[PDB]
C-alpha cells in the first residue's frame, strides 16, 4: 500500500510513505513519513580501514539522502583491504576480504 | 517484500516424508550466503533447526537435511519421520535469522472400501453383495446428519444434488466430483458396506519467475477433456475468477498483446505464454476445461501458483516505440548475454484466442516477403542486446511485438509500435547514378552512411561528404537501399528507396 | 634415528606460489652418505634438492630432502615417498605423503574474543583468542597483527586442528595472543587473519580492540535532520 | 480540478520550456501523495551486530 | 546456531591439567567440550596453558 520514498542501504534508512484513507468523513487523510534508520553501534568510521575508530556521531540529513561516508557494508557489494601477510621471508601483501560470502568471484 | 519463495501450505500424515523448495535470487551473495529453516516457536524468534552450513538441531537430527542447489537457484529441505510435534510456524530463508529475507512455511501434519479422486473425474463405488439380494432394490445413500439421505435409487430417481452425472453398474460410476460431494457414503442391497471418497484440491505448482521475465504454463489435460472449452482462470481475493484467456474467445482488458494461447496437440497440452510480467500477477492461475470458459464445478482444474520477484537481473528496456508514419523505429532486445550465440527471432500479435506470433526475421536470414526491403535484424550493440530496424511505417503496422531467441531460457521482451501522425525526420527521393539523402541537424553526432539491402543486412557503400546543406546531405554515387544514421554503437533513423 | 615427512601447506602453495615439499631426517646418528629420494608411485624419479642441513650443537643430526612438483599433480592425490639410505637403518625407508582426496570444502568462521575483565585486574597481562571454527580440510594458517604492522611469531600459539565436537566432519582451531595491558587500554585494534581454501579471496580477517568487542559504554549519538525535507 | 480528484490523485505533471536549458524541459509534479506529512514516525532501531543492511 | 564457551586455563606448571564442565552441578558429558593437550606459552618462561571449548 506504501511507495518506498529512498531504500539508502549504506546508512540503512529507509523512509517511505503511505496515505491513511481514514474513517469516511471530508479529507481528513493523513500522510505518512516512516523513516526507519538501523544503527550500526560496532561498525568503524572508515567502513574499510579496520583499524579506525569506532563511531559516535550517526547524522542523517534526509534531504541529502532522498536525491559518501557509508555507515553499513552493503551487503551485495562487497568490500577488501589489503594486509602484509609474511610466511617466512617474503611479506606478500594479499587482498583479504572483509565481508565474505558477498566477494566469491565467478 | 523479501523475494523468497517457497510452498505456502504443506500437509503431510506422520510418519511420511517432506521436501520443502525454496527459491532465492541467484545473485552471487544468495548462492553462497548461509541458507536457513528456522522454527517460528511462540514468545520468540527463529530458533534454527537446520542450517546449511553444516549445523543441524539436536531435534532434527538424523531425520533432516537441507541441500542447495545455487544453479538452480533454491536450496531444498527433506524431513523423514514427521510427527505432531513437526506441526506449526516455520520459515526458509537466508542469511541471518532477524533480517527477513524469508518465506512462512505452515507445516501442518495429519494423522492416519476407500477412494481418492481429483476434482470432476470420474470414480467407481464398488459394493459385494450376496446372492440372495441378486435382483433387490440395490442402492448408495449418503451419509449426512446421522441419517442416510437418497442419492441413488435403483429405479432412476438421482438427487437434485446429484443430477445425471452417476450411473450404475454390482458397483456404480459417479463423474464429475465436485469438491461439496467428497462425502463418505455407504451401500446397501440385507447386507451393508460402507464407502469414503476424499476429493483433494489440486496442488500448486511453484513458479518463480521474474519481472519484465515471462512465463510458461503447460496445462496437460486428458482425453476425457480434450474437446471441452479449455481456459486459465486467476483465482482472485474472493471465490471468482476473472478469467483470462478461453479457446472459445475470451481474453483480458489487461493481458493485451501478451498472452499467447498455443494450439491444442493430440493429447490435449495447450501450453500458455504470458510476457512481460509485473508485480501485480503474483498469485494463483487455474488452468481448466469446463464448456463456458468460466469457472464451474465438474472441471478438471490444474492450478499453479505465480511469484514474480522484484529483484530481477532483466535490464529495463523501453516498452513503447513510437514512431512517425512512413519514418524508422529501431529497437533493441535485450537477451541473456550467456546465450550470444543462438538464432534470434521476431514476431507480430493476433489476440489470445488465435494466440499466434508468426516469424517476420530471424538470424539465419528469412525475412517474410511482405517486409522485405523496410526491415532489417541486426547484431550491434553485441555484449548482450540485439537491434532490429524497421522503416516504411504504416498505419495499420502499429502493435505487439515479440523480441524471441532460440536459447534456453528466455525473456519474451515484448515492445509496443505507436504509429502516430507524423511527417518523415529523414527526406529521400520517392522511387528511384547518384542519389541524395538529406538528414536533419539533430544528428550532428551521428554517422551518415548508406546500406544495401539484402536478407544479409547491411553491408556498407561509399560516399563524399558536404558542408552546411539545407542540417546534411549525402549523395549515393555509383534492389532496395537505406541511407540510416549510426551513433557509435547503436541505430537511428534510416529511409528507404528503391 | 626417527623421520618426519613434511607436505605442502595450502598456505605455502598459496602463498610463495613453491609446491615444494620436504622430508626431514632428524634424531639419527651423526653420519653421513645420505641420499634422500623422493619417488611417485610409479617409482620414478623427480628434481633433486640442496641445502642439506648440518648436525646438532647437541650431537643429533639434522638435514631436510626437498623436491617440487606441480599443482595440478598434488590435487590429484598422487603418493609421493622419500627413500631413506643410511648406513645406520638396513631398510632404506620410505615416507609416504598424499594429498587425500574426496574432502568437502567449508568456510571457517573467525570469531575473535577479547580479553576477561578478571584478567584485566591484575594489570599484568590479557589474552586474546580468535576462534577459526567450523572449517575442512586442516592447514588453517592464523597470523596476527597490530595497528596494520604484522606481530612477531614470538607472541601467539596458534593451535592444531583438532575436529570439532558436534560437527562430524569440521575441524576447528585457536590462536591466543598476549598483549600487555597497558597495550589494550590505550585503545590498540588487533586484527586476526586466516588463510584457508574455502574462504573467497583466500584470505579473511577480524578485528578488536577496546572499544568495540565487549564493551561496558554504548555511547550512540544520533542526530537525524531535515526530517520533513522534500523527498521523492 | 475538480475537488473530487483529490481523493484518486492522477498527479498533475507541469512542465516549463525555457531557452536555459538542456531538453528545454524542467517538467515537475506535485499529487496528495507528495506534499506535507502530517503524522512522522521514526523507528530507529539500534543493534550491536548490525552492519549488512540487507 | 551454536555458543562455544571456552575456557583458557593459561599460566601454570607442570602440566597435567584437566578440565571437566559442570551444568548446575552435574558433569557434563566428555563428548561436548574438548581439551587441547598443554602448549608451551611463549612469552613467558617453561609454564603451559591449554584451553577447553564447549559447544
Ligand atoms: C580509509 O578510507 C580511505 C578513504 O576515506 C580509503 O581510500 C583509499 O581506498 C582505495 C580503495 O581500496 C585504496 O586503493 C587507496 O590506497 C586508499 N588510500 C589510501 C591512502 O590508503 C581507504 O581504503 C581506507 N584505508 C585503508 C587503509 O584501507
Ligand atoms: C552519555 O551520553 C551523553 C549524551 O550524549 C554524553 O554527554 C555522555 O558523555 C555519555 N557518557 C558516556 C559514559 O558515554
Ligand atoms: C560519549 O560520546 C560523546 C560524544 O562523542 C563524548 O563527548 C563523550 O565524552 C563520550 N563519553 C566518554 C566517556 O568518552
Ligand atoms: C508508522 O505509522 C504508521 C501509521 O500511523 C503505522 O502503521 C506504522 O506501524 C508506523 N511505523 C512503525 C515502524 O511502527
Amino acid at each position: 500500500e506504501r511507495i518506498v520514498l529512498v531504500d539508502n542501504k549504506c546508512k540503512c534508512a529507509r523512509i517511505t510513505s503511505r496515505i491513511i484513507r481514514s474513517s469516511e468523513d471530508p479529507n481528513e487523510d493523513i500522510v505518512e513519513r516512516n523513516i526507519r534508520i538501523i544503527v550500526p553501534l560496532n561498525n568503524r568510521e572508515n567502513i574499510s580501514d579496520p583499524t579506525s575508530p569506532l563511531r559516535t556521531r550517526f547524522v542523517y540529513h534526509l534531504s541529502d539522502l532522498c536525491k559518501e561516508t557509508c555507515y553499513t557494508y552493503d551487503r551485495n557489494k562487497c568490500y577488501t583491504a589489503v594486509v602484509p601477510l609474511v610466511y617466512g621471508g617474503e611479506t606478500k601483501m594479499v587482498e583479504t576480504a572483509l565481508t565474505p560470502d558477498a566477494c566469491y568471484p565467478d | 517484500k523479501s523475494p523468497i519463495f517457497g510452498p505456502e501450505e504443506v500437509n503431510s500424515v506422520e510418519g511420511n516424508s517432506v521436501s520443502i523448495t525454496c527459491y532465492y535470487p541467484p545473485t552471487s551473495v544468495n548462492r553462497h550466503t548461509r541458507k536457513y529453516w528456522c522454527r517460528q516457536g511462540a514468545r520468540g524468534g527463529c530458533i534454527t533447526l537446520i542450517s546449511s552450513e553444516g549445523y543441524v538441531s539436536s531435534k532434527y537430527a538424523g531425520r533432516a537435511n537441507l541441500t542447495n542447489f545455487p544453479e538452480n537457484g533454491t536450496f531444498v529441505v527433506n524431513i523423514a519421520q514427521l510427527s505432531q510435534d513437526d506441526s506449526g510456524r516455520y520459515k526458509c530463508g537466508l542469511g541471518i535469522n532477524s533480517r527477513g529475507l524469508s518465506f512462512d512455511v505452515s507445516l501442518e501434519v495429519s494423522q492416519g472400501k476407500v477412494y481418492t479422486v481429483d476434482l470432476g473425474r470420474t470414480v467407481t463405488i464398488n459394493c459385494p453383495f450376496k446372492t440372495e439380494n441378486a435382483q433387490k432394490r440395490k442402492s448408495l445413500y449418503k451419509q449426512i446428519g446421522l441419517y442416510p439421505v437418497l442419492v441413488i435409487d435403483s429405479s432412476g430417481y438421482v438427487n437434485p444434488n446429484y443430477t445425471g452425472r452417476i450411473r450404475l453398474d454390482f458397483s456404480v460410476v459417479i463423474n464429475q466430483l465436485r469438491l461439496s460431494d467428497a462425502g463418505q457414503y455407504l451401500c446397501q442391497a440385507s447386507n451393508k458396506k460402507n464407502a469414503d471418497l476424499q476429493v483433494l484440491k489440486p496442488e500448486p505448482e511453484l513458479v518463480y519467475e521474474d519481472l519484465r521475465g515471462s512465463v510458461t504454463f503447460h496445462c496437460a489435460l486428458g482425453p476425457e477433456v480434450a474437446n471441452v472449452a479449455k481456459f486459465l482462470c486467476r483465482q482472485s481475493s474472493g471465490e471468482n475468477c476473472d478469467v483470462v484467456v478461453n479457446t472459445l474467445g475470451k481474453r483480458a482488458p489487461a493481458f493485451e498483446g501478451r498472452i499467447l494461447l498455443n494450439p491444442q496437440d493430440k493429447d490435449g497440452s495447450f501450453s500458455v505464454v504470458i510476457t512481460g510480467l509485473r508485480k501485480e500477477d503474483a498469485g494463483r492461475y487455474l488452468c481448466g476445461a469446463h464448456s463456458d470458459g468460466q469457472l464451474q464445478e465438474g472441471s478438471p482444474i490444474q492450478a499453479w501458483q505465480l511469484f514474480v520477484n522484484e529483484e530481477s537481473t532483466i535490464p529495463r528496456s523501453p516498452t513503447v516505440v513510437k514512431g512517425v508514419a512512413g519514418g524508422s523505429v529501431a529497437v533493441l532486445c535485450p537477451y541473456n548475454r550467456k546465450e550470444s550465440k543462438s538464432i534470434k527471432y521476431w514476431c507480430l500479435w493476433e489476440g489470445a484466442q488465435n494466440g499466434r506470433c508468426p516469424l517476420l526475421v530471424d538470424s539465419e536470414g528469412w525475412v517474410k516477403a511482405q517486409y522485405e526491403g523496410r526491415l532489417s535484424l541486426l547484431e550491434e550493440p553485441g555484449n548482450g542486446t540485439f537491434t532490429v530496424i524497421l522503416n516504411q511505417l504504416t498505419s495499420r503496422d502499429a502493435g505487439f511485438y515479440w523480441c524471441l531467441t532460440n536459447g534456453d531460457t528466455l525473456w519474451r521482451t515484448t515492445v509496443e509500435i505507436k504509429i502516430i501522425e507524423g511527417e518523415p525526420n529523414l527526406k529521400v527521393p520517392g522511387n528511384v547514378l547518384k542519389v541524395p539523402c538529406h538528414f536533419p541537424c539533430k544528428f550532428s553526432s551521428y554517422e551518415k552512411y548508406w546500406c544495401k539491402w539484402n536478407n544479409t543486412g547491411c553491408q556498407a557503400l561509399p560516399s563524399q561528404d558536404e558542408g552546411p546543406s539545407k542540417s546534411r546531405l549525402v549523395s549515393l554515387t555509383l534492389g532496395w537501399y537505406w541511407c540510416g544514421v549510426k551513433q557509435g554503437h547503436f541505430y537511428g533513423e534510416t529511409a528507404a528507396v528503391y | 634415528i626417527r623421520v618426519f615427512a613434511i607436505p605442502p601447506s595450502f598456505a605455502s602453495i598459496f602463498l610463495t606460489k613453491s609446491t615444494k615439499l620436504t622430508c626431514l631426517v632428524t634424531d639419527l646418528t651423526t653420519y653421513d652418505s645420505v641420499t634422500i629420494s623422493w619417488t611417485r608411485q610409479n617409482g620414478e624419479a623427480v628434481k633433486t634438492h640442496t641445502n642439506i642441513s648440518e648436525s646438532h650443537p647437541n650431537a643429533t643430526f639434522s638435514a631436510v630432502g626437498e623436491a617440487s612438483i606441480c599443482e595440478d599433480d598434488w590435487n590429484s592425490g598422487e603418493r609421493f615417498t622419500c627413500t631413506v639410505t643410511h648406513t645406520d637403518l638396513p631398510s632404506p625407508l620410505k615416507q609416504t605423503i598424499s594429498r587425500p582426496k574426496g574432502v568437502a570444502l567449508h568456510r571457517p568462521d573467525v570469531y575473535l574474543l577479547p580479553p576477561a575483565r578478571e584478567q584485566l585486574n591484575l594489570r599484568e597481562s590479557a589474552t586474546i583468542t580468535c576462534l577459526v571454527t567450523g572449517f575442512s580440510p586442516a592447514d588453517v594458517f592464523v597470523q596476527w597483527m597490530q595497528r596494520g604492522q604484522p606481530l612477531s611469531p614470538e607472541k601467539y600459539v596458534t593451535s592444531a586442528p583438532m575436529p570439532e565436537p558436534q560437527a562430524p566432519g569440521r575441524y576447528f582451531a585457536h590462536s591466543i595472543l598476549t598483549v600487555s595491558e597497558e597495550e589494550w587500554n590505550t585503545g590498540e585494534t588487533y586484527t586476526c587473519v586466516v588463510a584457508h581454501e574455502a574462504l573467497p579471496n583466500r584470505v579473511t580477517e577480524r578485528t578488536v580492540d577496546k572499544s568495540t568487542g565487549k564493551p561496558t559504554l554504548y555511547n550512540v549519538s544520533l542526530v537525524m535532520s531535515d526530517t520533513a525535507g522534500t523527498c521523492y
